[PDB]
RNA sequence: UAAUUGCGAUAACGAACGAGACCUUAACCUACUAAAUAGUGGUGCUAGCAUUUGCUGGUUAUCCACUUCUUAGAGGGACUAUCGGUUUCAAGCCGAUGGAAGUUUGAGGCAAUAACAGGUCUGUGAUGCCCUUAGACGUUCUGGGCCGCACGCGCGCUACACUGACGGAGCCAGCGAGUCUAACCUUGGCCGAGAGGUCUUGGUAAUCUUGUGAAACUCCGUCGUGCUGGGGAUAGAGCAUUGUAAUUAUUGCUCUUCAACGAGGAAUUCCUAGUAAGCGCAAGUCAUCAGCUUGCGUUGAUUACGUCCCUGCCCUUUGUACACACC
């Protein structure tokens, strides 16, 4: 199945508080935001997280998200 | 034992009554009468003179033959 | 179309050298009832007989028979190559042979009879009984006899 | 309007070729030819004893005419096949080399093909027109 | 003979234990003022239809 | 002069079928040789199913030439059906105009036995301790 | 790609597991037309370790 | 129809019957019911199909399988034992060629002779082994309908795999021999005899 | 004359394996203790600037029945 | 969740190793850079059927243009996207839409801590100790042995046939390999039923072998259920190839002999998609010899999309008189 590491959630929080207005809902975007604002060492990485960050963007802008 | 040489009183037999069967093939020759199934194929190509029986696909391993017309 | 008859002409079973041989089965392979006559040389015998294949040896008039009894024995005298046969270059008399009937199992008796006679290897299995050509005995042909 | 044998269904053509080899009496059937299996591969001698060698000539013209040179071994790997060993598995065995060499020796005889450059057969303009035009024929044996 | 089709409403879940048994709920086609749990020989998802030979049985948990 | 053609391809396992369509009288062969001949054989309307779910008419207009390499008997046929597919549709969309592509494009994706869109199934590799991929050898235990 | 193939055990025993190694041979060319001091000159100011080079006549 | 020439000949026996109606291997699609609810939407015959064969990938998902056309189905389950597997080029032939002998045999559409068939064979209900005890007993139940479909191809082209064997008839004719003897349940059909045996046991051990 | 052998220093002999094994090496050669042979390198790496280093003496160690010691100190990773 | 994978619950907070990331390989790219050792369109020169222009070939460069197909560099690409159903409406699971691809995308490489008296001194000029060291346990030479056959056991191969065999005929792969102070891959020509022989040839190789024209397979025909032309064991006779040397048959060929085997008891192995199964092929070995293995591709499914009933494991609960740890 499909769960996404720590490594990947653990940057979406620290991306997302640190960069809520410059992100979108968007992924593509948000996939080349993370070209600038960060430094990951491989692309499916990357996409990953750009995935995972704009998840909870997609719920953050429904309500309040726990953590 | 069946029968791999013609009768005449075999023969007869044959055109005397195929026409009845509106379904014919290899097996169907050998079961109805006791054909040789190496005789049946050459019965076959000759009960295709003037159709006595009629072709609807004829292939190397299956032949499908009907009544008449 | 082969669709033709015969009267009384037809005669199932046969006798050819010293065998039975069943007429309602086919040429090229009624003869290879025979001790002797494989599928290949009686394809071919038959040819050199003016034989229709295309038949039955229940029909194959007792014309067309000796026609083909007298090209069996002598093959290489009828355009047959003497590597079709089963008995080239002779121990005893270096000739070209193609032996048949009764007489295959009689030569097959004399050649152990002589590499026996002479007490060699090969010869020495063939009459305790083992098997003659270089395989494992340990573990296959077993239940014997 | 502009037939080639590439027209021509292969079993068709190749077919009729066969038989008009056979009936042109020209061509030379070998000496054997009745005793011959083709292959160690297989096991038994060819069931058309008359005009199985009209059909393969009839086959290999058509092969070469279809390519640029074909040589006389590449006709037996083609005419290859699958040998029994018994008691063992089957692998691919070529063919007689003598019945697809006495083939293209006596295709030069009436120049349907020839000894090409490069080695092996090509196919003649001899030839070339010989097929083209029974290629047609059995095209149009629709009455 | 009194065949009667039926409906898949729910599927519950497994029983049996090999787990090739499957619990179902149907609406009675015909009458839908029925609804009962059946257990399944083969894959059944929902909205598919059962053929019900004795019409009431019933059953539950299965091993 | 130099013809207005398209050439697109069709692939399938490791078949590769080269297609090329230019404007024509309506020849459609496949390895120089007309695709009413095609004879894997029960497989014929394989190749066909392309020309009559668009309609016979529309290829008048155009010859196609295709060539097949790789594969087998039976996966070539699936390669040269999707060239022929795939080159319709690309000559009508380089030369003809959209609408009219997009009724070709939806007839065959309608019914798509891959026709346009190329399947992706590849061979697994064998691994060691068995003679396929998922096969194992047999064990004995004691 | 060339390719070895063996056990990873030494003796013989344990499953039988295989390993396989590669070594990956990449070659090109490059085709001038140039004459006195161009030729020597490229023949060596391109070099570099573990890559092999080699320069051709012309004709036959 | 209106018959359109181009270079390359393209027959009309193909023009005609193809761009018209897509008749299967020339056999109409339309008007063939599945006789029998229930088991509808599993015995595909509502896509029409030139040829018993496709870039099938119908083994993902789980009932994928059910889109794939009963026509395919039941030549896919002819190839095998064996000496068989992967062998669809020569079950599709022995499909077209007992299609052809079902036809002369009782006109009707040999798709829907073949369809009345998968419908009337597939068990209502079977036989569960539950645990009960020691000398365990049978559970009665019903059984999904993609099993009816499933189970009754099974029993069929075992039917006319069994009787074939060691016997002059053909696998086509055998197949018909089968089909016809099943799609109305005359009992002189394996499986036919085995569907009403399973429930004989099914109504029975509940 | 067409083969000619030149002659390097080192970049930093800690961060060498092969320069470190052969230390060990002579070291336990020139008597010394086996923990103390251990230790001794691996703080030498560690102070060479590394993220880590691991040193496993297998064999005879306080003989008879054969042994293994591991001596680490820092980071290391060992998969991919 | 495949996962100590994560949400969360939280006297814990924050982290490292392993898992994941990573790498390889296989899928998409009409976007970039290129190509006589890869292809294609046109153009010369030339062949044939048609002749209504056309269809089909030949030409290693006639000459020009290109990069779709091929190759491999550089990048692009997916993130389980989008919507929908569930759920602490959390991790996630399911569905439908598109998408080359939505099972960790497929498949591998790598892989922590700790452990076993598991195997290997017969891989090593790796190695302690013992042993032996010129009637040698060293070394080399001649011959035999490892294969000896009442029988037990395991891995296989070929089969019992008609969804077949045999004969024609159609004809399609991918992974690969190959000769310097040398005799490897070998086309082609001739000869030979065959196996093989002989004269030449290309290639240190995207260039020559080789489009490795592979088998399964497809068509047509013969056979017609009979231990049959299914099956090919055992055996006789002969011809060739490797090698100093073939006997205890190295292999190959040809004719002849034509066995058991009519679906396999109790048991029991392996497998979920290009998979199983069938099919052959190159590579290792190799002078010769594959019924073995390592890979490769061709044909190509039924059934599952589950559970803990059996059998192993893993965590937790629990008992202990075990700790050399239920041998
Ligand atoms: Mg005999
Ligand atoms: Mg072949
Ligand atoms: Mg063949
Ligand atoms: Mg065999
Ligand atoms: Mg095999
Ligand atoms: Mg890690
Ligand atoms: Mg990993
Ligand atoms: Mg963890
Ligand atoms: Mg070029
Ligand atoms: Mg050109
Ligand atoms: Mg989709
Ligand atoms: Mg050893
Ligand atoms: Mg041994
Ligand atoms: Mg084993
Ligand atoms: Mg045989
Ligand atoms: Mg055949
Ligand atoms: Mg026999
Ligand atoms: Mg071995
Ligand atoms: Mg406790
Ligand atoms: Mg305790």
């Amino acid at each position: 199945g499909r769960v996404r590491t720590k490594t990947v959630k653990r940057a979406s929080k620290a991306l997302i508080e640190r960069y809520y207005p410059k992100l979108t809902l968007d992924f593509q975007t948000n996939k080349r935001l993370c070209d600038e604002i960060a430094t990951i060492q491989s692309k499916r990485l990357r996409n990953k997280i750009a995935g995972y960050t704009t998840h909870l963007m997609k719920r953050i802008q429904k309500g309040p998200v726990r953590g | 034992q069946h029968a791999v040489i013609l009768d005449q009183e075999k023969y007869d037999r044959i055109l005397k009554e195929v026409p009845t069967y509106r379904y014919v093939s290899v097996s169907v020759l050998v079961d109805r009468l006791k054909i040789g199934g190496s005789l049946a194929r050459i019965a076959l190509r000759h009960l295709e003179k003037e159709g006595i029986i009629k072709p609807i696909s004829k292939h190397s391993k299956q032949a499908i033959y009907t009544r008449a017309t | 179309s082969l669709v033709v008859q015969e009267q009384g002409s037809f005669q199932h079973i046969l006798r050819l050298l010293n065998t039975n041989v069943d007429g309602n089965i086919k040429i090229v392979y009624a003869l290879t009832t025979i001790k002797g006559v494989g599928r290949r040389y009686s394809n071919l015998v038959c040819k050199k007989a003016d034989v229709d294949l295309h038949k039955r040896a229940g029909e194959l008039t007792q014309e067309e028979l000796e026609r083909i009894v007298q090209i069996m024995q002598n093959p290489t005298h009828y355009k047959i190559p003497a590597w079709f046969l089963n008995r080239q270059n002779d121990i005893t008399d270096g000739k070209d042979y193609h032996t048949l009937a009764n007489n295959v199992e009689s030569k097959l008796r004399d050649d152990l009879e002589r590499l026996k006679k002479i007490r060699a290897h090969r010869g020495i299995r063939h009459f305790w009984g083992l098997r003659v050509r270089g395989q494992h005995t340990k573990t296959t042909g077993r239940r014997r006899a | 309007p502009g037939v080639s044998v590439r027209d021509v269904a292969a079993q068709d053509f190749i077919n009729a070729y066969a038989s008009f080899l056979q009936r042109q009496g020209k061509l030379e059937v070998p000496g054997y030819v009745d005793i011959v299996k083709t292959s160690s591969g297989n096991e038994m001698p060819p069931q058309d004893a008359e005009g199985w060698f009209y059909k393969r000539a009839a086959s290999v013209a058509r092969h070469i005419y279809m390519r640029k040179q074909v040589g006389v071994g590449k006709l037996n790997k083609l005419y290859g096949g699958a040998k029994s060993r018994g008691v063992r598995p089957y692998k691919h065995i070529d063919a007689s080399g003598s019945i697809n060499r006495k083939v293209l020796q006596a295709l030069e005889k009436i120049g349907i093909v020839e000894i090409s450059p490069k080695g092996g057969r090509r196919i003649s303009e001899n030839g070339q027109r010989d097929l083209d035009r029974i290629a047609a024929q059995t095209l149009e044996e629709d009455e | 003979t009194p065949v009667t089709l039926a409906k898949v409403i729910k599927v519950l879940g497994r029983t049996g234990s090999r787990g090739g048994v499957t619990q179902v709920r149907v609406e009675f086609l015909e009458d839908t003022s029925r609804t009962i749990v059946r257990n399944v020989k083969g894959p059944v998802r929902e909205n598919d239809i059962l053929v019900l030979m004795e019409s009431e049985r019933e059953a539950r948990r299965l091993r | 002069s130099a013809v207005p053609s398209v050439q697109t391809f069709g692939k399938k396992k490791s078949a590769t079928a080269v297609a090329h369509v230019k404007a024509g009288k309506g020849l459609i062969k496949v390895n120089g040789s007309p695709i009413t001949l095609v004879e894997p054989e029960i497989l014929r309307f394989k190749v066909y199913e392309p020309l009559l779910l668009v309609g016979l008419d529309k290829f008048s207009n155009i010859d196609i030439r295709v060539r097949v390499t790789g594969g087998g008997h039976v996966s070539q046929v699936y390669a040269i059906r999707q060239a022929i597919a795939k080159g319709l549709v690309a000559y009508h969309q380089k030369y003809v105009d959209e609408q009219s592509k997009n009724e070709l494009k939806k007839a065959f994706t309608s019914y798509d036995r891959t026709l346009l869109i190329a399947d992706s199934r590849r061979p697994e590799p064998k691994k060691f301790g068995g003679k396929g991929a998922r096969s194992r050898f047999q064990k004995s235990y004691r | 790609v060339l390719k070895i193939s063996t056990r990873k055990t030494p003796n013989g025993e344990g499953s039988k597991t295989w390993e396989t190694y590669e070594m990956r041979i990449h070659k090109r060319y490059i085709d001038l037309e140039a004459p006195v001091q161009i030729v020597k000159r490229i023949t060596q100011i391109t070099i570099e370790p573990g890559v092999d080079v080699e320069v051709v006549v012309a004709s036959n | 129809f209106t018959p359109v020439v181009l270079a390359t000949p393209i027959p009309e026996e193909v023009q005609q019957a193809q761009t018209e109606i897509k008749l299967f291997n020339k056999w109409s699609f339309e008007e063939v019911e599945v006789k029998d609810a229930s088991l509808v939407d599993y015995v595909q015959v509502r896509q029409p199909i030139f040829v018993a064969h496709t870039a099938g990938r119908y083994a993902n998902k789980r009932f994928r399988k059910a889109q794939c056309p009963i026509i395919e189905r039941l030549t896919n389950s002819l190839m095998m034992n064996g000496r068989n597997n992967g062998k669809k080029l020569k079950a599709v032939r022995i499909i077209k060629h007992t299609l052809d002998i079902i036809n002369v045999l009782t006109d009707q559409n040999p798709i829907q002779v073949v369809v009345d068939a998968i419908t009337n064979t597939g068990p209502r209900e079977d036989t569960t082994r539950v645990g009960g005890g020691g000398a365990a007993r049978r559970q009665a139940v019903d059984v999904s309908p993609l099993r009816r479909v499933n189970q009754a191809i099974a029993l069929l082209t075992i039917g006319a795999r069994e009787a074939a064997f060691r016997n002059i008839k053909t696998i086509a004719e055998t197949l018909a021999e089968e089909l016809i003897n099943a799609a109305k349940g005359s009992s002189t059909s394996y499986a036919i005899k085995k569907k009403d045996e399973l429930e004989r046991v099914a109504k029975s051990n509940r | 004359g067409t083969i000619v052998l030149y002659a390097e220093r080192v970049q930093d002999r800690g961060l060498s394996a092969v320069a470190q094994a052969e230390s060990m090496k002579f070291k336990l050669l020139n008597g010394l203790a086996i923990r103390r042979a251990a230790y001794g390198v691996v703080r030498y790496v560690m102070e060479s600037g590394a993220k880590g280093c691991e040193v496993v003496v297998s064999g005879k160690l306080r003989a008879a029945r054969a042994k293994a010691m591991k001596f680490a100190d820092g980071f290391l990773i060992h998969s991919g």
